[PDB]
RNA sequence: AAAGACCAGGC
């Protein structure tokens, strides 16, 4: 069971740029639920675009039925979990830092191994998650 | 003194052409062709050969 | 500085060892150009071998 | 009752004695790279291993003429067979004794005016098994000139090149990867031939060529190719990206293999997957 | 007690504090020990197996080359964990004196590990240092506890560490820097070197590819546990490395603030195994991928050098002939001829081996590029120079003799080739020349320094912190400073504290940088050597010079 | 594979390129020349000289490692030993005229 | 030819430092004798212009200066090869020689004219 | 006791421990427990870690006079 | 003197260590072996399922000694996937000499 | 200064013994 | 014994 679900669309591609050379930063508000977002992904595994489609899930396990999880992903018997995405991830939250500046927004700070991603929002949607805890990042076209 | 019987870098049995080299020179071959008629296809096999310096007739003559 | 010892390390020690040539100086250490090529040296010395210690430039 | 196993498929392209051409496909660069270590390292044969000498009055000195002995190689088939010296109870070692040592002698002496020269034609064992290899005039060991005199006598053992080099059977074993090479057509008729002509002249081996007949260019001989980057480099320069582009094509190698002459050159490759399967034994769990 | 020369070589797969010794050496020196009781057993056994040498009970030396009671004296051989202490002989080396733990080879060499070549100074192209080995109990305890390597980490002449990630180790970031990803074989081989766990995928699962790690929780495999720290390019949070920002220009900086950060809390070793744990993943990082230099790293373009070679007969040439006819105040040569080769170095550094291999900051170290590249530049001049003018003078009548072809076609004291296409003959000598003259100011000019560090010394020996905290002299027993540092008092620990012999500091702080640029002898380390000779040696009496 | 391995951080601090330029000349007069040509004076015009002051230009020598079926730049592929991939990058080699000099370890050991 | 044949029909001539100063010399190199004829003399080789051990050194003007110091001063006459034919009557303090020393693959000029190895 | 530091410097650490070893080879009876440790340098530093040293200091101040100090009183507890 | 090559001393030839903070996990250390070895267990382990990690060390590259690092699922064991290996090792070497004893037959 | 001129001038003008062990 | 004198390696 995922903690949040959203359709994207992507505003500008490398806000700085000139950073290591097979990663890309997108910056994105939302669509459907307002939610801005920027992110470092990986440029050779999964090209990505300016005027984009893709939506995002924030589940902190993978398997549909069990909720432990210790080992990679190398499929078999149960690979009943959520493979209904191309492109995932998987880091930990580390800065929860509540605004009141613009009170509409409230930043959430996450890094995948040294990815960055920062998520700001609506107070009514950052809550469930909390500090130091491990969470994907489903991502499909 | 003497042409070694291996070649330093790969091991290859070199130690029984070098009269053919010198016979080889001696009938108005370059030293290319004359060591590609005796079989050295690598660069480091062909230095051994190129590169020796017969010492051993000096030594015989002077006791 | 006038006899030296010769050197049979390899036949080049004791070929170089035959061909040298001094200026002799009286207290080593503050000397003139002494130590520099000259532009008259062309063709009869070389202007890059020479000692680096205390007989720099003057052997 | 699980099973992993792959299956190495063989295709010999050359073979005589001393030289052998294969090319294997279906198994890892692992199990290539261990055959070639193997092959180098591991296979036995038989070298002289001391040497005892009574006359010397050539003008050479005793290390160099036993330096130059322990390098010639021997006729070794027996060597699988017979045992290291370390592990030979029936004996002390100090002559001739089966399983593990072999004796050699050797006297010449010279009454001319002219150079004799002594070679590998006059080492004479005991054992008419374990002789020299025959290649000529034989290899030179030394040169005598009136009154001189060498007298010895050797004793020849079993070892391998990870202790000396001179017990290693290879004179040069390796391998390459087979290569996989795509020119798109689609962006080829955009050149001129003088263009083409500007391409092909940037390899440095003879991979591609130009037919005029048809007006194109050809890849034949895909296999002299270096994997230097030149004619990628060179299209890459002209602006014309993606024009051709060469991947390894994985899971396939082709092996050359040479052999001093101590033992065949497909006895060295079943030595080498008899070895690889003896230590394999060893390694195991009981449980 | 003992000492013991021999040639160093290097070892990068043991311990920072642990050095080899040869077997010829390590056999023939002894340790002795005090027999009693808790090694009764531990020496009977060393006795048994033939490894004490020699013994003496009471006074009379009765050789062993006898069972054991409470009292007497054991000389045993060394062998694995004794402490010895090293030191190249102190020519420059004043403060090198380093303690270190022992193994034993079979080689000829003295092997230290590669991190320690500057703290010693040391090369491996034929230097040989010396090793002494301490006997009394009391001077093992010294040994010990003022000269380790853990002990001594933090710098006394400037603030930073004695350790820095240096040439393989650095090399290795940057390549593991400029690709970003990798895959599993590879991780988990370099995960069999790291101290701590290997941590699950950054990226799990793409469509195209397996699953692959960044190389930031490679990095993270040597931190202790539980650490948490930041610094200025950095955040480490829960032991693992969460933030690292870009760069090539900062990376050392952000490596030293790693090590600061654990030093500053994590143990009583916890920074010498973070190096440890590093160096040998980053050598096996990058020994399956190898790096080299070839020719066209070597060779700027034909434009590139049309543009130099244009660039310096249109400015530099008929400015050389002007403002070299007026005196020493007309420095502009230099700042031109550098503005032109920082046009050649932003020509040179397109290529991807040549930015690796250098740090590009350095500009003693950019110039020598430029000089291999393009132009040699000026190499002829008649200022501040231990040659005369008439030297000058009679290579500017042989210029306008040699090339008889259009003489005068610039300047004869500049050098416009290049050492990778060859220099003529003329410019040959005039290289010559100004290399003869660097290289008989770096041999004959080594007696400044050396005369400067004897008075320093001289006055200099016996001022000590004390143990009420004021800086004093103790012959004469007056203040000379009320407060070393200006934070340090009885509730707040420092750097320095009482007994510090601060003026031997300041004194080898001093004459550091004088021998630098004294072996340099550059011109900027001939100016600056210059400029501290006219405040150190000061005359009480007038001399109006 | 090589007899002698040196570091690449010793050439841009040095200023010795003449070492790669003797190493790239000597490969190309010891490597047998292929015959794309197919003529018979297939080594009548190879360089090898190199003296002071007229030295050989470098188009000269790679054109001569060109034509032995070499990269001009110098370098070339290289599996790895340990594990037999494919290395990533290009290796420069060729032969160097080495010298032993005096200076051995076993006569600069000293105990007091 | 012989030298003393060059120096009987005026070829060649034995100069001395202050009558070179009289002399114009074309850079050893005929291409600049032979483009243009303003010239008296003309050198034999530019690479004579150095001594014995600094002109058998190969690309020697690619160098910096301290490093061909160091090797045609310091390091050549340290190194190992050649000692002599005729061992049996030296006795030296130290003698040493390689098994089998061997030539350069390049040839400079003076390797050329000297013949030795 | 006042006016000095209450950090133990390394110039009295190495001296404390080195007669805490000379001690110890001479048949001292050991403070503490012994978890099969050799060295005596080793047994010392133990015992300083567990500040089981019986010993007392004077630090001599320039104008003569002194502060008498136990050694189980200063600050050797500093990881890094 | 050169007899140490091969021959361990009275030590195993392999021993087994069940290591403590990681379960189903464990490390083989393998005497008188290096990267011939080494290196093709390492890459036939990877060839297996329920192998999470696999990963083999020299200690130093002057030691003649390696070891084999193994991490499974809970559906194995680390010495059944060690022996699983091994044996499939086998089995792929005994059909690589039977297809290239055919070829040789073949060539003549 | 750091010469003979300046050392002649103030020479004209002008851990060990720090702490004690003992038993308790 | 002691000093001269030389050479080499560093600084
Ligand atoms: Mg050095
Ligand atoms: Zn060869
Ligand atoms: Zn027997």
């Amino acid at each position: 069971i995922i903690m949040f679900e959203d359709i994207f669309v992507v505003d500008k591609l490398d806000p700085d740029g000139k950073k290591f050379d097979k990663v890309t930063r997108i910056e994105a508000t939302s669509h459907n639920l307002d939610m801005f977002m920027h992110l470092d992904v990986n440029t050779e595994v999964y090209p990505m675009a300016v005027g984009d489609k893709f939506t995002l899930a924030m589940a902190p396990t993978l398997n549909l039925d069990g909720t432990p999880d210790t080992g990679y992903f190398t499929p078999g018997a149960k690979k009943t979990l959520a493979d209904k995405y191309e492109y995932v991830m998987h880091g930990k939250l580390y800065k929860i830092t509540e605004r009141d500046g613009q009170t509409p927004k409230a930043e959430m700070y996450v890094s995948f191994g040294g990815l960055l991603m920062l998520l700001r929002g609506d107070p009514a949607h950052i809550s469930h998650f909390e500090l130091d805890q491990r969470l994907f990042l489903l991502m499909r076209k | 003194m003497i042409i070694p019987v291996r070649c330093f870098t790969c091991g290859k049995v070199i130690g029984n052409k070098w009269d053919t080299y010198l016979d080889l020179l001696q009938a108005d071959y370059t030293e290319g062709d004359a060591l590609d008629a005796i079989g050295l296809v690598r660069y480091c096999c062909r230095r051994m050969l190129m590169t020796h310096v017969d010492l051993i007739e000096k030594l015989l003559n002077y006791n | 500085g006038v006899v030296a010892n010769l050197g049979r390390a390899n036949p080049l020690q004791s070929l170089i060892d035959l061909r040298r040539t001094r200026q002799q100086v009286l207290y080593t250490g503050r000397v003139g150009d002494a130590r520099y090529p000259h532009p008259s040296h062309w063709g009869r010395l070389c202007f890059l071998s020479t000692p680096d210690g205390e007989n720099c430039g003057l052997v | 009752g699980a099973t992993y196993q792959r299956f190495p498929k063989v295709k010999i392209r050359e073979l005589k004695d001393d030289y052998a051409k294969f090319e294997l496909r279906d198994t890892d660069v692992s199990m290539a790279n261990a055959l070639r270590r193997v092959m180098i390292s591991e296979v036995p044969t038989v070298a002289i291993d001391l040497v005892e000498i009574e006359v010397n009055s050539s003008v050479l000195n005793d290390e160099f003429i036993a330096h130059r002995l322990g390098l010639i190689p021997l006729t070794s088939e027996r060597a699988m067979s017979m045992r290291f010296s370390r592990d030979c109870d029936a004996c002390d070692g100090d002559g001739q004794c089966e399983f593990c040592s072999v004796e050699f002698r050797l006297s010449a002496k010279c009454v001319t005016d002219q150079t004799l020269d002594v070679t590998s034609k006059d080492l004479y064992s005991a054992d008419p098994t374990v002789t020299p290899v025959d290649f000529q005039r034989g290899i030179i060991i030394v040169k005598l000139r009136r009154g001189q005199e060498l007298k010895l006598r050797a004793i020849a053992r079993k070892g391998i090149g990870k202790d000396h080099a001179k017990w290693s059977p290879a004179a040069t074993v390796t391998f390459m990867y087979e290569p996989d090479i795509i020119i798109n057509e689609d962006m080829m008729d955009t050149l001129t031939d003088d263009e083409k002509i500007d391409l092909i002249e940037s390899s440095p081996t003879k991979v591609f060529d130009f037919d005029a007949v048809t007006r194109q260019v050809v890849v034949v001989d895909p296999e002299a190719y270096t994997y230097d980057e030149e004619v990628i480099k060179k299209a890459e320069a002209m602006g014309k990206q993606g024009l051709i582009e060469i991947r390894p094509k994985d899971d396939s190698f082709i092996f050359t293999v040479e052999s001093t002459g101590a033992v065949k050159a497909s006895q060295l490759v079943l030595n080498a997957i008899d070895l690889l399967k003896q230590k394999l034994d060893a390694v195991r769990l009981s449980d | 007690g003992f000492s013991s020369r021999s040639v160093i070589t290097g070892d990068a797969f043991r311990n920072v504090n642990e050095v080899g010794i040869p077997m010829e050496i390590a056999h023939r020196i002894t340790f002795e020990e005090r027999v009693s009781v808790h090694n009764i057993g531990y020496l009977q056994e060393l006795v048994d197996n033939k490894m004490c040498l020699s013994y003496t009970q009471g006074s009379t030396t009765y050789s062993l080359r006898t069972v054991l009671k409470p009292g007497q004296i054991v000389h045993r051989r060394v062998m694995d964990g004794d402490v010895v202490f090293i030191n190249r002989p102190p020519t420059t080396h004043k403060h090198s004196l380093q303690a270190l733990r022992v193994y034993v080879h079979e080689d000829n060499t003295v092997k230290i590990n590669p991190l320690m070549c500057g703290p010693l100074s040391a090369d491996f192209d034929g230097d040989c240092v010396h090793l002494f080995y301490p006997q009394s109990l009391t001077a093992k305890a010294e040994v010990l506890e003022l000269f380790s390597v853990d002990k001594q980490l933090r710098s006394s002449h400037t603030g930073q560490l004695i350790l820095q990630l240096g040439l393989d180790s650095l090399l290795s970031l940057r390549v593991m820097m400029e690709q970003v990803f990798l895959d599993k074989a590879s991780a988990q081989q370099l995960a069999m070197y790291g101290s701590r766990s290997l941590p699950s995928p950054a990226v799990v699962k793409s469509s195209k590819s397996g699953p692959a790690w960044t190389f930031f929780q490679i990095l993270q495999l040597a931190f202790p546990e539980r650490l948490s720290c930041r610094g200025d390019g950095f955040i480490v949070g829960g032991s693992d490395l969460l933030s690292f920002d870009f760069g090539v220009d900062a990376l050392a900086s952000i490596i030293n603030g790693i090590v600061t950060g654990i030093m500053v809390e994590k143990g009583p070793k916890e920074a010498l195994a973070f190096f440890d744990s590093l160096q040998p993943l980053l050598m096996e990082h990058l020994d399956p991928q190898g790096f080299s230099l070839s020719l066209e790293d070597l060779s700027m373009s034909r434009e590139d050098m049309g543009v130099i070679h244009n660039l310096i007969v249109r400015e530099i040439s008929p400015m050389v002939s002007r403002l070299r006819l007026s005196y020493e105040d007309e420095l502009q040569l230099e700042n031109s001829i550098q503005k032109v080769k920082e046009v050649a170095a932003n020509f040179m550094l397109k290529s991807y081996s040549m930015r690796n291999l250098i740090d590009i900051k350095s500009n003693s170290a950019i110039n020598k590029l430029v000089q291999q590249i393009g132009f040699l530049g000026l190499q002829l001049s008649d200022k501040k120079k231990l040659y005369t003018k008439t030297l000058v003078e009679d290579m500017a009548q042989f210029y306008k003799k040699k090339y008889v072809s259009t003489s005068s076609s610039g300047d004869f004291g500049i050098v416009k080739g290049c050492f990778f296409h060859g220099l003529d003959p003329y410019e040959e000598m005039a290289h010559s020349v100004a290399a003869r003259e660097v290289i008989v100011r770096s041999s004959r000019g080594l007696a400044e320094p050396g005369t400067l560090f004897k008075n320093l010394m001289a006055v200099l020996r016996d001022i000590v912190i004390t143990n009420d905290g004021t800086v004093r002299n103790t012959c004469s027993n007056s203040i000379v400073q009320f407060k070393y540092e200006l934070s340090s008092d009885n509730e707040n620990q420092g750097l320095f504290e009482a007994g510090d012999p601060v003026g031997v500091l300041a004194a080898t702080a001093m004459s550091n940088p004088a021998y630098k640029a004294v072996l340099d002898s550059s011109p900027n380390s001939n100016s600056s050597w210059e400029l501290m000779k006219e405040v150190l040696l000061c005359k009480v009496n007038f001399q109006n010079t | 594979v090589p007899d002698i391995v040196i570091n690449p951080h010793a050439f841009p601090s040095r200023q010795t390129p003449g070492q790669l330029l003797e190493a790239a000349l000597s490969k190309g007069i010891a490597c047998p020349m292929q015959k794309k040509k197919g003529k018979s004076d297939a080594y009548s015009k190879v360089t090898r000289h190199a003296t002071p002051f007229s030295t050989p230009s470098v188009d000269d020598i790679t054109d001569q490692l060109h034509r032995a079926g070499f990269s001009r730049s110098g370098n070339e592929r290289v599996y790895n030993g340990r594990t037999g991939e494919m290395m990533r990058s290009l290796i420069f080699m060729g032969p160097n005229f080495y010298q032993r000099l005096i200076h051995m370890s076993e006569d600069k050991v000293k105990f007091r | 030819y012989t030298f003393e044949h060059l120096l009987d029909q005026g070829i060649l001539e034995l100069i001395g430092i202050e009558e070179e100063e009289d002399c114009t010399t074309a850079w050893g190199t005929k291409q600049l004798l032979k483009q243009q004829k303003s010239y008296t003399h003309c050198e034999l080789d530019l690479s004579f212009l150095l001594g014995v051990s600094c002109a058998i050194v190969p690309f020697a003007n690619h160098d910096h200066g301290r490093r061909v110091l160091y090797q045609s001063q310091k390091h050549c006459q340290q190194a190992i090869g050649f000692c002599s034919t005729n061992p049996n009557i030296r006795c030296d303090t130290l003698s040493q020689q390689l098994f089998y020393p061997q030539r350069p693959l390049f040839k400079t000029m003076a390797s050329e004219c000297l013949q030795k190895d | 006791p006042r006016k000095t530091s209450k950090f133990m410097t390394k110039y009295e650490r190495a001296r404390i421990l080195g007669t805490r070893a000379l001690q110890i080879s001479m048949n001292a009876p050991v403070m503490v427990e012994l978890e099969g440790e050799t060295d005596p340098l080793e047994i010392a530093m133990k015992e300083l870690r567990q500040r089981k040293i019986p010993f007392t200091i004077r630090r001599y101040l320039p104008d003569g006079s002194f502060e008498e100090w136990g050694v189980d009183e200063l600050i050797v507890e500093d990881s890094w | 003197r050169y007899e140490r090559f091969v021959v361990p001393e009275g030590t195993k030839k392999v021993s087994y260590e069940r290591d403590t903070k990681i379960i189903n996990a464990a490390s083989f250390t393998i005497e008188r072996e290096d990267h011939t070895i080494g290196n093709i267990v390492r890459m036939q382990l990877h060839r297996d399922e329920n192998v999470l990690f696999a990963g083999y060390q020299l200690p130093h590259p002057l030691k003649y000694k390696i070891i084999v690092r193994i991490h499974t699922t809970s559906q194995s064991s680390p010495m059944q996937a060690y022996n699983q290996a091994i044996n499939d090792l086998d089995k792929e070497l005994d059909f690589l000499k039977s297809q290239f004893e055919a070829e040789v037959a073949k060539f003549s | 200064g750091f010469n003979y001129g300046g050392y002649k001038a103030l020479t004209r003008s002008l851990t060990g013994s720090q702490f004690e062990l003992l038993w308790n």
